[PDB]
């Protein structure tokens, strides 16, 4: 609940940073972690579906947030990057 | 005044003799025998005078790799590494081609003296990890290599150089990645068939990885493979790569000293003992043994016999008669 | 051994010897006695430790070796590593067997040698008075006391006063 | 009544002595000499007490492969496989990398106890053969592998698992195809550069075949390469391949026993003989020999001399004088 | 051998000996004879088979080995396989040359010792009567018959009724 | 003579099985085994040229009948399959 | 007339004795001792009776390849090639996999008897060279291979055969090219990933080269790798290449003879000496040595001791007393 | 050695011996002399050159071998090549040390054997005249001149004209 | 100076041999040896810019004369070939 919204907030401001945009999060519709072969011990991508209320309308999005695990507090933390933000 | 006396010479006999062999016989018994064999074992590994580094659930290759349940072996120079028969590798299962060569070279290095180097990797985000590797809640990884991966949407080629201007040698433990499906190789890097190139002035090494499904070990199926490079004084290493890098964050000091590795299961005690043998560290007062052939320190070698008793005494003549 | 000193003509050792290796038993008019000759065994212990600390430094000083046992079979390099493994062991096991079998054959000949050397030293100190009985134990033909053994055990012993008479009772006059 | 007699001792002499050696001399002769050397050879290979499997026009690698002129070696456990110097391989000439290991591992297995397994290959047609291999009119092939190929117009990827639940090890002798031209590779399979992948939990093997013209051996030019895998108790083997498949139809039982291989040309007789050397099976009543170094059974080893006659006798004194 | 018993002072063996090793030839007033001393040779055969079946079990019990001869040259692993095989052969051939060379040195010393042991046993059974001649063959100085040989061959021989006679003719009275 | 006609009948009735119609064989015009590099010990494809009278007209065909050898009567027999049946 | 005299025996003594070892003691001294060890060295390499080919700035592999500062080793059969510690390789730096095998095989051949053959290479222009290799002003190259390259704008595939109809064996030293960048491989040859194929009736070898940046040695960065083949009597070699070809201009005669190679730095003198050890060619009149373990000729082997003096004499009795 | 001949009972050699090994020193009424017995040493040099050219041909005749020292470490095949090269060296160094130790023990026993062989030959040539003294140097009890030494040095020496004299002065008549 | 003109004369006549026409050299404008990674110990291609007066007009050209070094007078000499002669 808190994790899917936090990465949704990560997805919108990264798009706001890259495009010099300003979009505001509302809520998350669907969060379907892939289970094709493996989702654990490696990349654990969240298929995140988001809708935004910024331009007078609701616009759907799908973000392929490649969440690679870091090594622990001996090294850096808080790993996430947006591969692509399709509309 | 004259009388007849005697001064009959002879030897000593004890009615407790032990059987010994001779080249003109098969079984004869003598008055004294030291067993040149050593088949007994106290069963305690002792940490003096040679420095003994003992794992708890830690193997040597994972000790240098820094297993995130084994972070007490940072530095900690040793003279003998005792792996444990109850071992398990909780960090991203691997396959090491020429595994016996790398383990022998590292065990002969003698010291895990790490030192960082400032590498100018361009276009990468280092410090990746896995979920099997764990230091509690969250994630974890090896603590000595960089799990490189892609950044943004591209993946630039990597040229790096490290001029060894000093007087000591350098070891660079790096790795290749072997994904399971084609989707794993396409997601992590942007190369369908990655290439790695290691070059010094003398020799070179180029590896192309493998793709295929595998049985499950602790999740996923994939493996990584470990390669390495030695740089002489006044030599330069260039690492060129197109994908699938696990690039090191420093160089391990070599040393031309005296150190080995061993496999046993005995625990750790306090003694002053020089010969260390798996399944019991035995003292070296005899020049032969019948315990296991693996051996570190100045203590004897294997002989398949059981009773090689050298006669520190003469032949038994039991006290005939009653 | 090859000289036949021990187990060639002596058929019983003794139990009272606890302080030495080559005893000097005797039967005199002053009573049965027992006195271990210190110098004769001291050479023998010096000789037998002369080979013992020789073989004490027979340990391999190898601080790094190759794999000596395996949990997987791979064939050609595995068999060659096992062949070098195995052929080292028999060459060392034979050498250990050739060590011990010579050194007992040495020692029984070694311990036989001072038995014959003490035979000759007891002979050559008399050479007319210590006539052998063949049982590996001598026979002195003159009157003998505690001054006998305390002299013969050490190096000093005159063969000029006792030479005279021990030749008298080596002879039986006919008539 | 007294007289002077004699009891002169001495020893025995024979005027047919044989020369021996000593460490203080070079050539001395004695009264008796047993030849510890064994240079003679009866020339007959005997089939008892060791079970001896003898080929006629058959070799061991082609015996396991089941050459279709040697189909009497189905099962037929052995103790010593004697190949024949007049051998020839009539079935699809092959090139195995690492030949000495596979021949040594199989000869140490000791038994050809085959057993089929139910493999669910999908999208393939098995049971392919060649024309050099022949059992009379028609065609033929090896009798222990499946010459896999394409079906219809496609070639699906293959995933096959075999859970070794039992308490014995498993051998899976498989192969890869090395075509001559690109037309051969693109017709049998639909892959220009096929890939094979063999995976257990411990290790993995990935092979990419070679393409090129070759000299003619009995027709065509092509070759096949033989590979293999060993499965431990409680281990699962996964075979993945994209093309160039020769996949096995069963697992060969291992055995940690006592069996060897040897090359000679002597025929088969009936004896009770324990030692077998090539070019004559000789008895073992002497500790040394001078016949060929290859040896199966408890019988002596090679020394390079010719007359090491141990003196079971005293030094010869010829009867001086006339 | 090193004792010098055989080929040191005996210059000829004999041909009638077919039933033993260490014969007992003699010349008496009852005729020339030849009788094998059974106990002396039997220990020597016991010793020489004590080493013979020792070396009978010197066969390699290998049921699987490495390649021993080759029809192709490939270099480093080929040379190492050839080097391990070759250096095994010299070490075994030097050992086999060494192993033989001690046992003839052992055997010539054993028959050297067994003749000397027979010499001493013939000496120590008399010790005043069997005065040596140096030719490797003795000389008994009393009257002797077939009862001589049948006693000396066995372990029993009294040296009290013949001791008083053979010292008579070892001495020549002057006058 | 008999082998080429038998393979022609195999090609035509395998084709008839595949597309669910009916064609009838008449005769074989040309049977040219390939001799580029090797035709023996392996695949021995027969370039078979056929004509049929099924729609009341003569239509030429070329069948690349991939005749891979089987192992002998120890295993299965009668191997043939049609790679492609061009008109 | 009678007197008492003496004939007191004994032996000989000198007051200059040398210490020796015994198995029952540690250090006893004798009246005479020869040093079975040979630790001395005259320091001169002599060229008789063994034919010694000595370089000046030339190594053996570059002598085979014809370094263009060493063109006096054309033919010139030898018995022991002495490389120089001050060596350098002025011609196109290389990397030969299994370098120890090729150097050992050639040094066992014993003779550099070259012979050209009429090779019908089609569509190539041979005789390429480099600027590091120099015989004065201009260019230069190895003098025994063909640096093949493209012609016009294409590179046709190559099929060549050489029927060995004669009774001797044939060796063909050829090579692969490892460029630095992708532009180097695309300019010289017209293949992004070139392929070679060497095939006899017995065996085959297929190599795919590597691409990558390397440290500079004398210019460029690139390397070539040397491969080889052996042809038996009545055998046919077929060489097939798609790119990266360095093909030979003839075959080297083999010889099953007696020849070695050595590494030292001593100059050349005139003697009649049979034993040649590095760091001094010593005479062989002793059964042991202590100079380096590398050895050519019938002269003894390394023993790690220093004074193994065999007693050619008796135990020393110094002349007691004063 | 094991016979105790050299340095068991002879405490000093001599410096005038430059032409031989086993000298024959003496003191007579004609003056002190020194004469090296040629036949005794000549057999001894034949014996020790018997083992010398035996070990002279103990060199390796290898015309091509494997790499013996390395300038790079590569692991498994490197360690096996080093292990085989090491284990050859300890086996040969042991075999060298065993050979030097055995032949030194042989040579001290060999000259130990020749001394007793010279002792017994000097004994058995007299056997009633050369009564020992135990100092490793004999004592001849009859009148002696330069004809003594020139006979005893060679093989010919009569023991019938000198036997009747040396038994006289071993006897001391009581009265 | 002499080398660039000689290769230009080599460039025109090896061109002229191929299409069966006739062009005449005038002078060389620019001769820029490449220095991207390495120009020495290997191919030393000269970017040669030439202008000719053959049709009565000046026409620019660029020849990538791949001058691979030969082995010395033990083997052949004078190596040069025209990869492409663009106008
Ligand atoms: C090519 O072929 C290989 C054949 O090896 C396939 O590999 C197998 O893949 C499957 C799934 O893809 C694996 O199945 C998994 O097994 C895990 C371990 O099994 C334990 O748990 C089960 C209970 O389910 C016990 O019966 C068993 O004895 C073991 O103790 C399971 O953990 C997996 O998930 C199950 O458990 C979790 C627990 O949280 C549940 O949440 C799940 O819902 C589920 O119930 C799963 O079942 C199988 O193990 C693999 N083989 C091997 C040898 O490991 C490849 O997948 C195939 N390739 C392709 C592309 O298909
Ligand atoms: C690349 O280069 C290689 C070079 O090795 C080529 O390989 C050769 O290929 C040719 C054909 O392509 C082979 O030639 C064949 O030889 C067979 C065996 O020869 C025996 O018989 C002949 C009689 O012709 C004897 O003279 C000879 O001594 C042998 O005893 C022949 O059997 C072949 O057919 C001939 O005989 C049959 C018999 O029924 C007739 O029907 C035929 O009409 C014909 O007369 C044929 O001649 C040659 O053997 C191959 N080399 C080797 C070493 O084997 C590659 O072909 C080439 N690649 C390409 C693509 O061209
Ligand atoms: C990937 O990363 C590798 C890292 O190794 C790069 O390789 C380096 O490449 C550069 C050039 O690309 C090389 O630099 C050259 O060094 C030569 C040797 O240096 C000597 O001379 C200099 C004097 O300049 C001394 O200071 C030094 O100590 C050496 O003694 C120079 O000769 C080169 O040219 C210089 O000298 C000539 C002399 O005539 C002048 O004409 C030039 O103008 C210039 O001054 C040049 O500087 C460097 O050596 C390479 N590294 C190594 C370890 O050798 C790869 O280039 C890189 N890949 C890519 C695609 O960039
Ligand atoms: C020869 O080998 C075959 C295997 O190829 C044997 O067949 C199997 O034998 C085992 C042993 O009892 C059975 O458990 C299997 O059920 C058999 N499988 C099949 C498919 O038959 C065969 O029994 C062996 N012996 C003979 C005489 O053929
Ligand atoms: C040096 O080697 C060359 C080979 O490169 C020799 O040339 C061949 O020699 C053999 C031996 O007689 C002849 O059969 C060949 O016909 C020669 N071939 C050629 C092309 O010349 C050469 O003779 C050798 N010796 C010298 C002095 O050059
Ligand atoms: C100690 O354990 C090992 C198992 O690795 C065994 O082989 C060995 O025999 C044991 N020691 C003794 C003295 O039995
Ligand atoms: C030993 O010699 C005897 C008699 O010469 C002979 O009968 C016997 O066979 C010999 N022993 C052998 C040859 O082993
Ligand atoms: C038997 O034949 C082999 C050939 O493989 C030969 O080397 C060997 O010498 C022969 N045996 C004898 C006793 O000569
Ligand atoms: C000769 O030089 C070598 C160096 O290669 C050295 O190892 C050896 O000890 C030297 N020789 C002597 C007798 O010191």
């Amino acid at each position: 609940s808190l994790e899917i919204e936090e990465l949704a907030r990560f997805a919108v401001d990264e798009h706001n940073k890259k495009e010099n945009a300003l979009l505001e999060f509302v809520r998350v519709v669907k969060a379907k972690e892939q289970f094709n072969y493996d989702q654990w011990q490696d990349y654990t991508m969240y298929y995140l579906t988001l809708e935004a209320k910024d331009g007078g309308k609701k616009k759907l999005y799908e973000a392929k947030v490649w969440v690679k695990f870091v090594d622990s507090a001996f090294e850096t933390e808080n790993f996430k990057e947006l591969q692509e933000f399709k509309p | 005044a004259d009388p007849g006396a005697t001064l009959c010479l002879g030897h000593h006999a004890v009615p407790n003799g032990t059987l010994v062999k001779t080249i003109t016989d098969d079984q004869i018994e003598v008055t004294n025998a030291t067993e040149l064999v050593q088949s007994s074992s106290t069963g305690k590994i002792c940490n003096n005078p040679h420095r003994i580094l003992d794992g708890i659930d830690c193997t040597l290759i994972d000790a240098l790799l820094g297993d995130p349940h084994c972070d007490v072996f940072q530095n900690e120079t040793w003279d003998l590494f005792v792996e444990r028969s109850k071992a398990f590798s909780n960090c991203y299962p691997y396959d090491v081609p020429d595994y016996a060569s790398l383990r022998s070279l590292v065990a002969s290095s003698g010291t895990l003296e790490f030192i960082t180097e400032g590498f100018t990797w361009t276009g990468v985000t280092q410090n990746g990890g896995s979920n099997a590797c764990k230091r509690g809640p969250g994630s974890g990884f090896f603590s000595r290599l960089n799990w490189l991966t892609k950044s943004g949407s591209t993946y630039p080629v990597l040229n790096v150089t490290m001029p060894n201007n000093d007087n000591f040698d350098k070891l660079y433990i790096w790795g290749v990645h072997h994904p399971s499906t084609n989707q794993e190789q396409t997601s992590l890097y942007v190369q369908a068939s990655g290439r790695v190139t290691v070059s010094t002035r003398r020799s070179q090494q180029t590896i192309i990885p493998n793709i295929g499904s595998r049985p499950w070990v602790r999740g996923l199926s994939s493996r990584i493979s470990i390669y390495w490079t030695i740089v002489k004084p006044g030599d330069v290493l260039v690492i060129n790569s197109n994908g699938n890098l696990i690039a090191p964050r420093g160089y391990f000091k070599m040393r031309t000293g005296k150190s080995s590795i061993m496999r046993s299961d005995a625990p750790i005690d306090t003694c002053i003992s020089e010969c260390i043998t798996p399944n019991g560290s035995i003292p070296n007062d005899k020049p032969f043994q019948n315990v296991n052939k693996i051996t570190y320190g100045a203590c004897p070698k294997y002989v398949k016999q059981n009773t090689l008793k050298l006669a520190t005494g003469m032949r038994n003549v039991p006290e005939k008669q009653t | 051994g090859l000289f036949g000193a021990i187990a060639g003509f002596i058929e019983n050792g003794w139990e009272g010897m606890i302080d030495g290796w080559y005893g000097f038993r005797h039967q005199n008019s002053e009573g049965t006695g027992q006195a271990a000759d210190l110098k004769s065994t001291q050479a023998a212990i010096d000789q037998i430790n002369g080979k013992l600390n020789r073989v004490i430094e027979k340990t391999n000083e190898k601080f790094h070796q190759i794999e000596k046992e395996f949990s997987e079979v791979e064939g050609r390099i595995q068999d060659l590593e096992k062949y070098v493994e195995d052929t080292k062991i028999d060459l060392w096991s034979y050498n250990a067997e050739l060590l011990v079998a010579l050194e007992n054959q040495h020692t029984i000949d070694l311990t036989d040698s001072e038995m014959n050397k003490l035979f000759e030293k007891t002979r050559r100190q008399l050479r007319e008075n210590a006539e052998e009985m063949g049982n590996g134990c001598f026979k002195i033909y003159h009157k003998c006391d505690n001054a006998c053994i305390e002299s013969i055990r050490n190096g000093t012993y005159d063969h000029d006063v006792y030479r005279d008479e021990a030749l008298n009772n080596r002879f039986q006059i006919k008539g």
